[PDB]
C-alpha cells in the first residue's frame, strides 16, 4: 500500500524471493498492513525490502534459545542518511507484565556478525529507530 | 526425632523417575553446550578491510552433533554499546568427522578416555601460522586443509583435503613441522612415521615395534605416552618436532629433528581388562604397572633425518644418547613433559624420580646425541667425535616433602643476547608452598666431559647454579599451571600473562606482570567469574570463556588497549562476545557457595544445593557428594550445571546436597593438598564430617539422622572410608567405581600421595578401604556398588575384590554393573539408568 | 544490511512470554476426503505468504477464521480440541507455538471431514490450565 | 582417577528431526498399487534436497509429514506401530537414526498397501518407554 497518496501496491519483483520495492512519492507514510509493519522517510525515495528468512541468521548463532524469534527480519536497501524512523512489529507482552522496556536488544546483522543494539522505544505493536538504519 | 517434621520424600515409580530424567534430559540438551576451544588467532594484515583477525576455533554449530573446525571473523571496529555476537563460520562442509555411531579404534576411544573427550568430531587439530594449516583427524583418516598464508583467506567452507596413505591401521598424533611446514609427522603402531602433504610421500622413521604377536611379546613402542604418563601426568604426545631447521651441509640439504620418548615396556605387569566387543569374550591386554612394580624402561632418542629443495627425505638417522639413559640419569622414573627451546639450540626435558619428590627439569644439546647403530666400534667412533665441553644443564631442581606436582610451565627465553646463560620462567609450588611464577637464570658451565668411558654420575653432577631466582609472583594463592592451563610470555613488551587464584581460591583470573620487577599484578577479567583465557600470539587481543556459580558458561572476546608505553596497566576492553550465556532450566536453582572454619580453623569451602520447594522448620535427606582427593577442586565459582545436574535433580526430588573439598583437593597450595600424605582417605572424612554439622548448625534443614555419601572415583573410595569410620552419621553410601585396594591401584597416583608399599604399610592397611570390610554394617541396603565392566582407570577388580571381602565377611551391598561403559558412564541411556538407580536407592533406603 | 526486531528474553529463569498474532486453520476441496490444517503460527502475513507458497504449491485454500482475543503464551503445550474431537478423527494430542521459517515445515493438526458443508465448532485449550482462548465457526 | 564427572547424558538432540518426519511419507503411484518410503536423517542440512531430488527422480511423491514436537534424543531406535503394521505389508519397523553422508541412499522402510481406499495408520514411537514420538494417518487427498 501507499499511506499519502492512495491506493499503490509495492512492486513485487518475483514471489519466489519476497523482494517489495517501492517509489515514495510523498513526505511520511502510513503503516501497511500487509507487512504488518512502517517506515516513515519524509522525501521521495526508492527502498527495497526483503523478508528473507531468520533460520539461516539465527541457527548459525549457538544460544539462540537464549532470543526467540519476534519479528520479520527485515532487509532495507535505500540510500543512508535519508530514513528516520523503522517500526518493527514487536510482539506485545506489556498488557500483562513481567517483562522489562530496559533490556531489550535489537538485532543489527551484519556479515560480521549478530549486533545488539539498544533500541529508543517500545510501542504496543511496533518499535521505533533511529536514523541509520541498514 | 518429629515424623511431622521430617520430610518424605515421594516414593515415584521407576517410569515416574525415568521421565523425571527425562524432562532432565530436554532442558539438559539446551544447557549443555560444548562451548568453544582451541582458539587461533590469525591477524589479516590489510588496513583495509573489515576484519582485523580471523579466530578459528574448534565448535560445534548445533545444527550437527560433531564439533568442527569453525572461524569467527573479529572486526578493526565494533560499534560501541552494542554487542558483537560472532557468526560461526564453517571451514569445512558439514562432513563426518568421526564414523558412523562413534565407531573409533581401541587405541583412539583409548586416547579419548585418558583426555576424558566426551564430545566427538574434530576433537584437537594442529596449525601451522605462516602456511596457514590444519592438519586433524577426521574419521580415523588424516586431513588437512589452509586458510590465509601465501594463499588467501576465503569465505566459503572447502573440502577437506584426505592424507593418501600406504599404511595401515590409524595414524595417530599428527603435527606439522614447525621449521617445515610442508613436512609433518604421525605415530602409527606405536612408530613414528614422517610425511609431506603435497607429493604424498611417507617414511618411517622408528623401528621398536615388530607388529608380530600381541603386545605381550611384542614390548616396545616410539613416540607413544605409556599409561601412567597419559592418566596421571597428562601428556599424551611423546615426540617434539624441532622448531628450526639444522644446515648440516653436505651440499645444500636441510636436517630436522624429533625428539621422541622410546619405551621398552616388557618389564611391566601385563592385566587382563574386557573388551568392548563382548559377543568375542576376548579381553585386551594392558602393560598396567601397579604400585611398586618397577615402571617403564624410558629413554629420549632423536630421529632425524634429512631432506632437499625438491621435497623427498632423503637422509634418515635415529640417534641416541652418548650414554644409556639410566646411567646417565639416575633416579629418573618418568620423563613428565619435554620440548625444545624455540631457538633449536637445546631440547629440554622435565624429568621426574620415582617418589615423586624430586623433580628436575634438563637441557640436552643435540650434538649429545650420538648414532645408533649396534656396531661397537661405530659407537666407540662417535663417541670419540662428540666435543668434550657439550654437556646436559640440569637446570633446575624441584625437592619437596610433600610431592611434586607437574607444573608445564615453561617458558625459555632466547639466550643470544649474553651468549651463555639461560634464563627461563618456571612454576614453583615446593619453594613458598605454593605454585608460583620465577624467572630463573641459570649459568651453563660446562666442565668437559670424555663420553666414550662410562662414568657414574654424582648427586648434583650436571646441576647447574643458580645466578638468580627474581620472584615474579607471591601469597596465599597460586598460579594454575596443570589441567592445560599455559602462560603467554610477549618477549616485545616483556610481560608474562598467567593465570592464578589471587583473588580467591573459588575463581581464575587472568593477570599479567611484567618479568623485569615484580611491580604490581593486574587482572584482565571481571571479578565474581571464574575464566578459561586463550592469547593471541600477537598480544593484542584474548578469549575468556567464563562463568559463575550462578550463570552459565559465556564466551567473551576482549582487546587489550592502552597507551603502548605502559603495557601492564592496558585496559582489557569488552570487544565482542562468542557464544553468549545460555538458559538456565525454570527447575534449577543455582546453588550457594559457603565456607567454615575446622578445629584446625583452616578454611574449607563447600556448595549447597537447597531442597526445591524447601519448607521451613522440615529436616531434610542430605546427599553428600564428594569427591575430596587431589588434583580436583569441586567446590569454585563456575557453572554447575552443565556437569552437575544431577545433584540438582536431588535437590528437585527434595534432598538437600552438600560438596565439600576438605583438605587435599587442589588450587589452594601444597600445604592445603598434603594433609593426606600417607594417610589418604583417613582426613577427608573428617573435614567432610565437620563440615556435615557446620550446615546442620548453620541452615536449619540438614537431618543428621539421615545422610547419603556418594562418590565415584576417589568420591566412591571415600564414601566407603565415610561408612567405615563414620557409620553413625552416614546412612547409606553410594560407591560407584571405588579404589578398594591401594595396593592394585597404578604408580603415578598411589606411589604420589602415598608411597610404596615396602615404606607405607600401616597406611595402606588403613586406606585399602577393602581390608577394612568388618567394619561395614550389619544392617542391608546401606551400600550400592557401581562399576563400569570395562575399566581401565580403576579395573573392575576393586569392585570384584570389594564383594569378594564382603562375601567373607557375611556383609550385604547391592551392585550395578555397567557392561559396556570404560570409567565415565559414557552412553546416556547408561547414564540415564545409573541416575534412576541412584534416584531409586535414595527414595527407598535412604 | 538485514535488520531484526528486539528479542532478548532473560537467561536466569522462565517467562513464556505472549504473542499477539494469528491461529489459522486452512482447507482443502479434494473429492475423496477434504482434509484441513489447523496451524499455530506466531507471526504476520509475510510469514503467512511464505505458508501460502508452500501451500499453494500443495493445493490449499484458506477461509480467514477471525484471531485470538486472549494473548497466548509462546511455546506453551496448547491441547486442542473440538466437535469432531473424538467423533470423528481428528489432532495429534499437543501443539507448541514455537517459530520456526516456512522453509521448516510447521505443527499442525490433521482433520478429514468428508463434505466441507459449512463448518463446525473448534477448540483450543491450554495444557497447563485448561482455558478455552479461541473459537471459531468456519 | 581425575574425576571423571560422569554427568554424561549427551544426546545432543537435533531440531532437525522434525524435519525428519518430512523426509519421511514418499509414496508412488505407478501400479495399481501404492508404496512409501521412510527416512529419518539428522546431522545434515543436505540430506533433505538430496534424498528429495534421488526419490523424485525415483518418481516418489511427498506428503503432509507432521512433525515431532520432541526434537529427538539420538542413539535411541524408533518402533512402528498403527493400524497400517499387522494388516497391510512394512518391510522394516525400527529405525536408528544413524548418520551416513547426503550422497549416499539411507535405510528405508518400504510400506505396501494396495488399493488406499479410506486411509490406513501409521505410528512412529520409541521402545524406550513407549510414548509417541509421532502419529499420522495417510491422505487418499495428496496424490494424483
Amino acid at each position: 500500500f501507499w499511506g499519502p497518496t492512495g491506493p499503490v501496491a509495492t512492486e513485487v519483483v518475483d514471489k519466489e524471493k519476497n523482494l517489495y520495492r517501492v517509489h515514495f512519492p510523498v513526505a511520511g507514510s502510513y503503516r501497511w498492513p500487509n507487512t504488518g509493519l512502517c517506515f516513515v522517510m519524509r522525501e521521495a525515495v526508492t527502498v527495497e525490502i526483503e523478508f528473507c528468512v531468520w533460520d539461516q541468521f539465527l541457527g548459525e548463532i549457538n544460544p539462540q534459545h537464549s532470543w526467540m524469534v519476534a519479528g520479520p527480519l527485515l532487509d532495507i536497501k535505500a540510500e543512508p542518511g535519508a530514513v528516520e524512523a523503522v517500526h518493527l512489529p514487536h510482539f506485545v507482552a506489556l498488557q500483562g507484565g513481567h517483562v522489562d522496556t530496559s533490556l531489550f536488544q535489537m538485532a543489527h546483522f551484519k556479515e560480521e556478525g549478530m549486533l545488539l543494539e539498544k533500541p529508543a522505544r517500545v510501542e504496543l505493536h511496533h518499535i521505533v529507530l533511529e536514523n541509520p538504519s541498514f | 526425632d518429629d515424623p511431622a517434621a521430617r520430610f518424605q520424600v515421594q516414593k515415584h515409580s521407576w517410569d515416574g523417575l525415568r521421565s523425571i530424567i527425562h524432562g532432565s534430559r530436554k532442558y539438559s540438551g539446551l544447557i549443555v553446550n560444548k562451548a568453544p576451544h582451541d582458539f587461533q588467532f590469525v591477524q589479516k594484515t590489510d588496513e583495509s578491510g573489515p576484519h582485523s583477525h580471523r579466530l578459528y576455533y574448534l565448535g560445534m554449530p548445533y545444527g550437527s552433533r560433531e564439533n568442527s573446525l569453525l572461524y569467527s571473523e573479529i572486526p578493526k571496529k565494533v560499534r560501541k554499546e552494542a554487542l558483537l555476537l560472532l557468526s560461526w563460520k564453517q571451514m569445512l562442509d558439514h562432513f563426518q568427522a568421526t564414523p558412523h555411531h562413534g565407531v573409533y579404534s581401541r587405541e583412539e576411544e583409548l586416547l579419548r578416555e585418558r583426555k576424558r573427550l566426551g564430545v566427538f568430531g574434530i576433537t584437537s587439530y594442529d596449525f601451522h601460522s605462516e602456511s596457514g594449516l590444519f592438519l586433524f583427524q577426521a574419521s580415523n583418516s588424516l586431513f588437512h586443509c589452509r586458510d590465509g598464508g601465501k594463499n588467501g583467506f576465503m569465505v566459503s567452507p572447502m573440502k577437506p583435503l584426505e592424507i593418501k596413505t600406504q599404511c595401515s591401521g590409524p595414524r595417530m598424533d599428527p603435527k606439522i613441522c614447525p621449521a617445515d611446514p610442508a613436512f609433518f609427522s604421525f605415530i602409527n603402531n606405536s612408530d613414528l612415521w614422517v610425511a609431506n602433504i603435497e607429493t604424498g610421500e611417507e617414511r618411517r622413521l622408528t623401528f621398536c615395534h615388530q607388529g608380530l604377536s600381541n603386545v605381550l611379546d611384542d614390548p616396545k613402542s616410539a613416540g607413544v605416552a605409556t599409561f601412567v604418563i597419559q592418566e596421571e601426568f597428562d601428556r599424551f604426545t611423546g615426540y617434539w618436532w624441532c622448531p628450526t631447521a639444522s644446515w648440516e651441509g653436505s651440499e645444500g640439504l636441510k636436517t630436522l629433528r624429533i625428539l621422541y620418548e622410546e619405551v621398552d615396556e616388557s618389564e611391566v605387569e601385563v592385566i587382563h581388562v574386557p573388551s568392548p566387543a563382548l559377543e568375542e569374550r576376548k579381553t585386551d591386554s594392558y602393560r598396567y604397572p601397579r604400585t611398586g612394580s618397577k615402571n617403564p624402561k624410558i629413554a629420549l632418542k632423536l630421529a632425524e633425518f634429512q631432506t632437499d629443495s625438491q621435497g623427498k627425505i632423503v637422509s634418515t638417522q635415529e640417534k641416541e644418547l652418548v650414554q644409556p639413559f639410566s646411567s646417565l640419569f639416575p633416579k629418573v622414573e618418568y620423563i613428565a613433559r619435554a620440548g625444545w627451546t624455540r631457538d633449536g639450540k637445546y631440547a629440554w626435558a622435565m624429568f621426574l624420580d620415582r617418589p615423586q619428590q624430586w623433580l628436575q627439569l634438563v637441557l640436552l644439546p643435540p650434538a649429545l646425541f650420538i648414532p645408533s647403530t649396534e656396531n661397537e666400534e661405530q659407537r666407540l667412533a662417535s663417541a670419540r667425535a662428540v666435543p668434550r665441553n657439550v654437556q646436559p644443564y640440569v637446570v633446575y631442581e624441584e625437592v619437596t616433602n610433600v610431592w611434586i606436582n607437574v607444573h608445564d610451565i615453561f617458558y625459555p627465553f632466547p639466550q643470544s643476547e649474553g651468549e651463555d646463560e639461560l634464563c627461563f620462567l618456571r612454576a614453583n609450588e615446593c619453594k613458598t608452598g605454593f605454585c608460583h611464577l620465577y624467572k630463573v637464570t641459570a649459568v651453563l658451565k660446562s666442565q668437559g666431559y670424555d663420553w666414550s668411558e662410562p662414568f657414574s654420575p654424582g648427586e648434583d653432577e650436571f646441576k647447574c647454579p643458580i645466578k638468580e631466582e627474581i620472584a615474579l609472583t607471591s601469597g596465599e594463592w597460586e598460579v594454575l599451571a596443570r589441567h592445560g592451563s599455559k602462560i603467554w610470555v610477549n618477549e616485545e613488551t616483556k610481560l608474562v600473562y598467567f593465570q592464578g587464584t589471587k583473588d580467591t581460591p573459588l575463581e581464575h583470573h587472568l593477570y599479567v606482570v611484567s618479568y623485569e620487577a615484580a611491580g604490581e599484578i593486574v587482572r584482565l577479567t571481571t571479578p565474581g567469574f571464574s575464566h578459561s583465557c586463550s592469547m593471541s600470539q600477537n598480544f593484542d587481543m584474548f578469549v575468556s570463556h567464563y562463568s559463575s556459580v550462578s550463570t552459565p558458561p559465556c564466551v567473551h572476546v576482549y582487546k587489550l588497549s592502552g597507551p603502548d608505553d605502559d603495557p601492564l596497566h592496558k585496559q582489557p576492553r569488552f570487544w565482542a562476545s562468542m557464544m553468549e550465556a545460555a538458559s538456565c532450566p525454570p527447575d534449577y536453582v543455582p546453588p550457594e557457595i559457603f565456607h567454615f572454619h575446622t578445629r584446625s580453623d583452616v578454611r574449607l569451602y563447600g556448595m549447597i544445593y537447597k531442597p526445591h520447594a524447601l519448607q521451613p522448620g522440615k529436616k531434610h535427606p542430605t546427599v553428600l557428594f564428594v569427591y575430596g582427593g587431589p588434583q580436583v577442586q569441586l567446590v569454585n565459582n563456575s557453572f554447575k550445571g552443565i556437569k552437575y545436574l544431577r545433584l540438582n535433580t536431588l535437590a528437585s526430588l527434595g534432598y538437600a546436597v552438600v560438596v565439600i573439598d576438605g583438605r587435599g583437593s587442589c588450587q589452594r597450595g601444597l600445604r592445603f593438598e598434603g594433609a593426606l600424605k600417607n594417610q589418604m582417605g583417613q582426613v577427608e572424612i573428617e573435614d567432610q564430617v565437620e563440615g556435615l554439622q557446620f550446615v546442620a548448625e548453620k541452615y536449619g534443614f540438614i537431618d543428621l539422622s539421615r545422610v547419603a555419601i556418594h562418590g565415584w572415583s576417589y568420591g566412591g573410595f571415600l564414601s566407603l572410608m565415610g561408612l567405615i569410620h563414620k557409620p553413625q552419621v552416614f546412612k547409606v553410601a553410594i560407591a560407584g567405581a571405588p579404589v578398594t585396594v591401594w595396593m592394585a591401584y597404578d604408580t603415578g597416583y598411589t606411589e604420589r600421595y602415598m608411597d610404596v608399599p615396602e615404606n607405607n604399610q600401616h597406611g595402606y592397611e588403613a586406606g585399602s578401604v577393602a581390608l577394612h570390610v568388618e567394619k561395614l554394617p550389619n544392617e542391608p541396603n546401606r551400600l550400592l556398588i557401581l562399576h563400569g565392566f570395562l575399566d581401565e582407570n580403576v579395573h573392575f577388580f576393586h569392585t570384584n575384590f570389594l564383594v569378594s571381602q564382603l562375601i567373607r565377611a557375611g556383609k550385604p551391598y547391592q551392585l550395578q554393573i555397567y557392561p559396556n561403559e570404560r570409567h565415565s558412564i559414557r552412553c546416556p541411556e547408561s547414564g540415564e539408568h545409573y541416575e534412576v538407580t541412584l534416584l531409586h536407592f535414595l527414595q527407598e533406603y535412604l | 544490511s538485514p535488520l531484526g526486531v528486539l528479542l532478548k528474553m532473560i537467561h536466569n529463569a522462565l517467562r513464556f512470554i505472549p504473542v499477539t498474532s494469528v491461529v489459522l486453520l486452512y482447507h482443502r476441496v479434494h473429492p475423496e476426503e477434504v482434509t484441513f490444517h489447523l496451524y499455530l503460527i506466531p507471526s504476520d502475513c509475510s510469514i503467512r505468504k511464505a505458508i501460502d507458497d508452500l501451500e499453494m504449491k500443495f493445493q490449499f485454500v484458506r477461509i480467514h477464521k477471525p484471531p485470538p482475543l486472549t494473548p497466548l503464551y509462546m511455546g506453551c503445550r496448547y491441547t486442542v480440541s473440538g466437535s469432531g474431537s473424538g467423533m470423528l478423527e481428528i489432532l495429534p494430542k499437543e501443539l507448541e507455538l514455537c517459530y520456526r521459517s516456512p522453509g521448516e515445515d510447521q505443527l499442525f493438526s490433521e482433520f478429514y471431514v468428508g463434505h466441507l458443508g459449512s463448518g463446525i465448532r473448534l477448540q483450543v485449550k491450554d495444557k497447563k490450565d485448561e482455558t478455552l482462548v479461541w473459537e471459531a465457526l468456519v
